[PDB]
């Protein structure tokens, strides 16, 4: 048969190209050339062609030769898989060490040696942290296991896989070296977040959600459990981080591996089309697509025998980047997979020309094409015109294997459903809707009677004996004991908080149905749950979040216990807000979700049920004064002083029958205060117990996801180190503690305010637009000053009032100040304090620096040579410009220099010339102020409103003057700029248009 | 860190027997597969340890001597050689014969141990090395060498019997199981088997030159070998 002949030819090609370097004993092929080193990602991608050939050969059964060939191919794949698994098992200690405190020095080595499975490179001469490699390893292992191949083999290997899944699940808040193992464009020993890593980790987690690694013969003890919260967080960071490549890279060609056949980890097909169009426009060439803009790999310069390039890449790599046909093969795979036929034909025709023949006329795919050193200026002046030459590894295993797989799929010998038994091709199908079920439970008989009187039918905590309701901390402790082994020294999953998507699904433990309340409602963890308005609104947010994604199979279920804390002052009826909320739920609509109230037994018929198979079987004078003192605030102060002097954990001996430690007394005081609902000492108690807001790291990472900088406390020059990369919970807590210092209230206030911005960003990402950096101390001082102005009180009174407000009050006031709603001088103060700048300000500043020698800001200087080092889209531009412009500590003067730079840019747009000198904004604003004073004196103004700023020498009327108008500050600023330009021009004007 | 080969083979035997006993049930709760693995993994570890020494096999083929023999004790954590030739000898062919015979037994019962053709070639060269057992002395199963224990090697009946049984089992056997073709079989020279039988059938009543009788003859004429088709002599 002709098909048999074609299959034999393909098998011969595979044997001649890839399988000839099988490297027995271990089974890990060398990464081409004279390297003698094995890469996990390279081998995993190379084995794809062999797996596809084996799958194709398996169909033509009933013959000894074909069966033997298919068996040999499958067993070679299995041998490679086992070799890689042994290689990863060699570093269980490193994996376990990385499981706590994620650091670059605790991750397993990405570079692995040849046979004998040893380490070829130490822990400091290479970047041994690449989540992409282990992620694609897990994903393809799951795919082959679902296909029918047996790879995962023992319970110990299952435990190792579970531990490695726990290790990789934290990919959405850690820095990575990327696929290229070089971090950002400049190596400099730095790492940054990458979209490919997080997306492919999400795909790997989704693939292994409930896979039985032992096949059809496996039991409940050989399954892998993966939570859904991490997958949704990864989906979120991918959605919020995919208008570009990463924080520093505007576009990277490896983004195809996320929006194509590899792992299919993307939704919102319009985003996929936009990304493909962008990469086609900005990367395609005559011999493939470049890896990314401004890359120095394989160039005739920059001393190829060197590393850690200095920042001098204005043009040396621009428009001369090498092109890789591997992304062309990725394009043909993407076209041939989903629905495209003509794209596959055109891309195959394009790729056939760039191919280079080998021994016996075998096709070979070169690694990359490089521009000859002689024809560099021609390429610079005429892009994509010169002819490149083959270079790099001629038999590129990755590219050749991908091309072979694509050709095999295009020829029709293989189907898209064979390589993807998990049906990941339909990840872009829109989700119609989802219905969320809620259940309301009463703790005691009185609550149930109260809701019965109010027309609400419910069931108490009792009378549901088969069903048990426990807090989410219990569930956290449950999941902490997963994948624990003593022989392998495995500590299991580290303790972590559980989101709504984890507690919603039902759990079966010891043949008993277990339901868990949402984690937020724990009053002991934090006092945020005390406020009823806060409660109702974040329940709205929680319901919205649950109904948004719900990527898990089955219907959801929410259990709501009505405690004794939200009752009225008389303690006889429910509050108005909770009653309105439950009435809304009874009507089938709350927030943005459809809800049907019912019984737990009714919801038990259909829901998301999970089975946990792994749990089958004078000091005395001070004490007397504290006991006898009134004025509970003074009591809290005395408790603080005794705790800090000599009461860390020592017993106070207040009682005689029982010895109660200081912690017990503090807990009792907190409980007593919780019933009076007096926000006068809750903050101090919270600071003393050092309670930290749950999911603080999640808030930090979702805030940093949108290219923002965070800062804690009032700013002096030395302290307040900026935050630019995600950091673990311990480091974050230590940083906020050192920022708060001895105040002990700055820390809790910072936590509350920052979780508030984190909550507000997801709901409304429009108030934080055109922000770049968020400074917590400055906004703290801002709201303190606003409270002082509103109450016409002192700073201390403003602070006590601010402390005394309810959490809903802080949320409302921060929302108000974020909108900037409620004089002109005050408004300028708020603008400067929060450093509000227009969106196009940075393009204007870049153009001004291009057209001017420099800018003087009354101190230091900003050279114009930085425009070549730097681009408008770079966050380095943001940090440098902000650092230059924040030397003046006056919000008003800050806004003055913003408007001065704006009018200077308008003038530079008007006049077509080169200034050729350093311009000082301080001189311009001083000249404008002098002109305003002269105009006021001429008009007839007296000395009382001709005031002088005690620290800046600027008239108050200038601040109070509106920006626009016949006598607005803008006209005076333009006049001052024109006077300066005339003073720095050759006795004439060069303004024409 | 030391780990012998015979003990691992017998542990794999126990695991395989327990898996076979469990196979009689339809609902095993994923237990038969685990023990079947355990056997597979032990066999694959032994095979990998042997494959790590190919030049040793090549030297054994040409000039079989105790100084150029395969090691019998490897590291339990990394699969590395631990003790040199000057302290252990490492000349033991009974372990190799038992490994080959047990691999035959497991494949015949139905298993997947050998993956690629290179493993088939290595097994064939191992059989080539074993075919010349009847001339070289060995330290024996007891790794002492003789009763005197003076670092002297001598021919042993048990080793010869185990080698003969392994050659009989590896004759024409297909290493690929049911999913095999004509290019996955092992060939055995008849003259080597005849020489081994001639060397065994005459020294069988004793154990060796210095041993009138030994307990190590029991495995040679019992369950693991069954290499004595004489009845009266047995």
């Amino acid at each position: 048969s002709n098909s048999g002949v074609r299959l034999d030819g393909y098998a011969r090609l595979v044997q001649q190209t890839i399988l000839c370097h099988q490297n027995p004993v271990t089974g890990l092929l060398p990464a081409s050339y004279d390297q003698k080193d094995a890469w996990v990602r390279d081998n995993v991608y190379s084995i794809l062609a062999v797996w596809g050939l084996g799958l194709a050969y398996r169909k033509n059964a009933d013959r000894d030769e074909d069966k033997a060939k298919a068996y040999e191919l499958e067993q070679s794949v299995v041998k490679l898989m086992r070799g890689l698994l042994h290689c990863m098992i060699r570093q269980v200690d490193k994996v376990e060490s990385f499981k706590y405190s994620q650091s670059t020095k605790d991750s397993l080595h990405a570079k692995y040696n040849t046979k004998t499975c040893a380490t070829v490179v130490g822990d400091d001469q290479w970047g041994h942290l690449q989540l992409d490699a282990t992620s694609v390893y897990l994903l393809f292992l799951a795919q082959m296991t679902a296909s029918g191949l047996h790879i995962i083999h023992s319970l110990d290997e299952v435990n190792f896989i579970q531990n490695l899944v726990f290790y990789i699940e934290a990919a959405y808040k850690t820095a990575d070296f990327g696929i290229w193992e070089r971090g950002d464009k400049t190596n400099q020993g730095i790492s940054e977040l990458n979209a490919s890593s997080v997306g492919m980790a999400k795909a790997a987690l989704e693939a292994l959600d409930e896979l039985d690694l032992f096949g059809v013969k496996g039991g409940p003890q050989s399954v892998i459990h993966v939570l859904a919260d991490e997958v949704q967080h990864c989906q979120s960071i991918l959605n919020s981080l995919l208008p570009r490549a990463s924080t520093s890279k505007e576009v990277d060609a490896s983004l195809l591996s996320v929006v194509s056949f590899p792992a299919f980890a993307v939704e919102d097909s319009q985003l996929v089309e936009l990304t493909k169009q962008e990469i086609i426009t900005k990367l395609q060439g005559r011999y493939g697509c470049c890896r990314f803009l401004r890359d120095g790999y394989k160039t005739p310069k920059e001393d190829p025998n060197r590393l850690y390039y200095e920042p001098a890449e204005l043009k040396l790599f621009e428009n001369i980047e090498c092109e890789w046909p591997l992304f062309w093969t990725y394009f043909i795979l993407d076209g041939v997979f989903s629905g495209n036929a003509e794209q596959v034909q055109e891309y195959k025709e394009a790729l056939e020309a760039v191919l280079i023949k080998g021994k016996n006329g075998v096709p070979l795919l070169p690694e990359l094409y490089s521009v000859p050193p002689d024809r560099v200026d021609e390429e610079y002046q005429n892009p994509h015109t010169v002819d490149r030459v083959p270079m790099g590894k001629l038999p590129h295993m990755w590219g050749q294997s991908l091309y072979i797989l694509g050709s095999l799929m295009a020829e029709g010998f293989l189907a898209p459903g064979e390589i993807d038994p998990l049906n990941r091709r339909f990840s872009t199908v829109p989700k119609p809707d989802v219905v969320v079920q809620v259940s309301i439970l009463a703790e005691t008989e009185e609550i149930k009677t109260i809701l019965k009187d109010k027309g609400i039918y419910v069931e108490t905590i009792a009378e549901v004996y088969p069903i048990r309701v426990q807090p989410a901390r219990i569930l956290s402790h449950i999941y902490s004991s997963l994948g624990c082994n003593n022989r392998m020294k495995l500590s299991g999953r580290p303790y972590r908080h559980m989101g709504v998507l984890g507690t919603s699904k039902l759990y079966d433990i010891r043949k008993t149905i277990f339901t868990f309340t949402p984690q937020f409602i724990d009053q002991q963890q934090f006092y945020l749950a005390l406020d009823n308005k806060m409660i109702v609104e974040m329940l709205r947010t929680d319901l919205s979040y649950l109904c948004s994604r719900w990527r898990m199979t089955g219907q959801p279920t929410i259990t709501f216990p009505i405690s004794h804390s939200m009752l009225d002052e008389d303690g006889t009826s429910l509050n108005s807000s909770i009653l309105a909320a439950l009435r809304k739920m009874q009507d089938g609509y709350f927030g943005g979700a459809r809800v049907q109230t019912g019984k737990l037994s009714e919801f038990l018929t259909t829901s998301c049920c999970t089975h946990l198979s792994f749990m089958d079987p004078d000091f005395k004078a001070l004490v007397l004064q504290l006991k006898e003192t009134s004025s509970l605030q003074e009591q809290a102060d005395i408790l603080y002083m005794l705790y800090t002097m000599k009461g860390p954990d020592w017993n106070t001996e207040l009682y005689n029958e029982r010895s109660a430690t200081v912690r017990e007394l503090l807990t009792e005081l907190y409980g007593k205060v919780g019933e009076i609902r007096h926000w006068g000492l809750i903050r101090y108690i919270s600071g003393i117990l050092r309670k930290k807001v749950e999911a603080l790291d999640e808030a930090c990472t979702d805030l940093l996801s949108h290219q923002k900088h965070l800062t804690v406390g009032l700013p002096p020059e030395p302290r307040e180190k900026t935050i630019s990369a995600p950091l673990p919970y311990e480091a974050l807590t230590q940083l906020i503690d050192e920022a708060s210092e001895g105040d002990m209230s700055i820390s809790i206030l910072t936590q509350e305010i920052m979780v508030y911005l984190a909550m507000y960003m997801r709901t409304q990402p429009g108030l934080f637009a055109e922000m770049f950096r968020l400074r917590i101390g400055l906004i703290i001082q801002v709201m303190a000053t606003e409270l002082a102005h509103s109450l016409r009180c002192s700073a201390e009174e403003a602070t006590e009032g601010l402390m005394n407000l309810s959490p809903s009050a802080m949320k409302n006031l921060l929302h108000h100040i974020l909108s900037g709603k409620e004089q002109w001088q005050r408004r300028r103060r708020l603008d400067g304090a929060l450093n509000r700048v227009p969106v196009g300000f940075y393009q204007k500043v870049w153009k001004v620096l291009q057209k001017c020698h420099g800018l003087s800001v009354e101190g230091f200087v900003l050279p114009s040579s930085t425009t070549r080092e730097m681009t408008p889209g770079e966050i380095k531009f943001s940090v440098h410009v902000e650092s230059v412009l924040n030397r003046v500590p006056q919000p008003e003067y800050r806004q003055l220099l913003v408007e001065a730079i704006l009018v200077l840019t308008m003038l530079a747009d008007i006049e077509i010339h080169s200034i050729g000198s350093i311009i000082a904004v301080e001189k311009i604003v001083h000249i404008a102020n002098d002109l305003f004073l002269q105009e006021q004196k001429t008009l007839g103004a007296d000395d009382t409103m001709l005031a002088k700023d005690p620290a800046s020498g600027i008239c108050t009327l200038l601040y109070d003057s509106a920006p626009s108008g016949r006598f607005g500050t803008m006209t005076y600023l333009s006049k001052a700029a024109a006077t300066y330009v005339q003073e720095f021009l050759p006795h004439s004007i060069c303004a024409m248009q | 860190q030391k780990a012998k080969i015979q003990d691992s083979l017998y542990c794999a035997a126990g695991a395989w027997a327990l898996a076979l006993a469990y196979r009689r049930i339809d609902d095993d709760k994923g237990r038969t597969h685990e023990l079947e693995h355990s056997a597979i993994k032990c066999m694959r570890g032994i095979l990998y340890c042997y494959m790590r020494q190919a030049d040793k096999v090549q030297q054994f083929k040409q000039d079989p001597r105790p100084t150029t023999c395969l090691h019998s004790v490897f590291n339990v954590h990394t699969g590395d050689e631990l003790l040199s030739y000057e302290e252990y000898g490492h000349l033991q062919i009974n372990a190799v014969s038992l490994y080959l015979l047990y691999l035959v037994e497991m494949i015949s019962s139905g298993l997947q141990i050998i993956y690629n053709t290179d493993e088939v070639s290595f097994i064939q060269n191992l059989v080539f090395c074993v075919e010349r057992v009847y001339r070289v002395p060995d330290f024996g199963v007891w790794e002492r060498g003789s009763k005197y224990n003076n670092g002297s090697t001598e021919l042993h009946s048990s080793s010869v019997g185990l080698a003969k049984a392994a050659l009989e089992a590896i004759n024409g056997f297909n290493l690929f199981g049911n999913q095999g073709c004509s290019w996955s079989v092992i060939f055995v020279d008849l003259d080597a088997h005849n020489r081994n039988r001639q060397t065994l059938c005459s020294l069988l009543p004793r154990e060796s030159r210095s041993h009138n009788t030994d307990a190590a003859l029991l495995p040679c004429i019992s369950y693991p070998a069954f290499a004595l088709d004489d009845e009266v002599l047995f």
